[PDB]
């Protein structure tokens, strides 16, 4: 209870276990991201499609 | 970041001395006897 302003989209919430809030998984649904890191790990490419 | 060879992983957390990626660092610390530590 801040005095009545909400702040609820913007704090964290528990339930979801990369702990970020609703404007934060708004903001990373919308970019959709390519090549985040390591994900091949030398051993995708071998299955290959 | 790939698998690290040479060095040992902790529980504990410290100050990031030497940075290898995805929030794991490395540093020379004391055991008991002096070996390189991995930790987050
Ligand atoms: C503060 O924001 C929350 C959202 O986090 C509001 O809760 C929503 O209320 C509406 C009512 O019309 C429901 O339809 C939603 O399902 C609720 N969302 C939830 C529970 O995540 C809340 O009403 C806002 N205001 C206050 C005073 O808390």
């Amino acid at each position: 209870y801040f005095g009545g302003f909400n702040f609820s989209q913007i704090l964290p919430d528990p339930s979801k276990p990369s702990k970020r809030s609703f404007i934060e998984d708004l903001l990373f649904n919308k970019v959709t991201l390519a090549d985040a890191g390591f994900i091949k790990q030398y051993g995708d490419c071998l299955g290959d499609i | 970041a790939g698998c690290l060879i040479g060095a040992e992983y902790v529980n504990n957390s410290y100050e990031c001395d030497i940075p290898i990626g995805a929030g794991i660092c490395a540093s020379y610390q004391t055991q008991t006897s002096q070996s390189i530590i991995a930790y987050t």
